């Protein structure tokens, strides 16, 4: 497929690259658990002048 | 160099009575390290969208 015909003659060819898959993904993230101050930014009316 | 000039003239010869066997090193490159590179894990890194 990679050499592009249906008679490969003697010798070493290159064919691709191996690598092992990933197995058993795994995200991370830090233990606090406090929603971040959202209605003191918007729910709030005295927004300032630009 | 040590500029010299030769005691020329047109019935004189100089001929040598001694030899000296002398060994002269000499280093010559004849290869070099046989590199390869991957396209696909190079430009991409196991990524199926690169
Ligand atoms: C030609 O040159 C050689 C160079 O070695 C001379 O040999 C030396 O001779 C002296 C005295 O004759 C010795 O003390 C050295 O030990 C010799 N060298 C070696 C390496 O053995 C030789 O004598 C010269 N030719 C003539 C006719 O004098
Ligand atoms: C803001 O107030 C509205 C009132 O309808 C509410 O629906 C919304 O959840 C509030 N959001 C925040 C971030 O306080």
């Amino acid at each position: 497929c990679t050499l592009k015909s249906f008679t490969v003659e003697k010798g070493i060819y290159q064919t691709s690259n191996f690598r092992v898959q990933p197995t058993e993904s795994i995200v991370r993230f830090p233990n606090i658990t406090n929603l971040c101050p959202f209605g003191e930014v918007f729910n709030a009316t005295r927004f300032a002048s630009v | 160099g040590a500029e010299n000039s030769v005691a020329y003239s047109n019935n004189s010869i100089a001929i040598p009575t001694n030899f000296t066997i002398s060994v002269t090193t000499e280093i010559l490159p004849v290869s070099m390290t046989k590199t390869s590179v991957d396209c696909t894990m190079y430009i991409c890194g196991d990524s199926t969208e690169c």
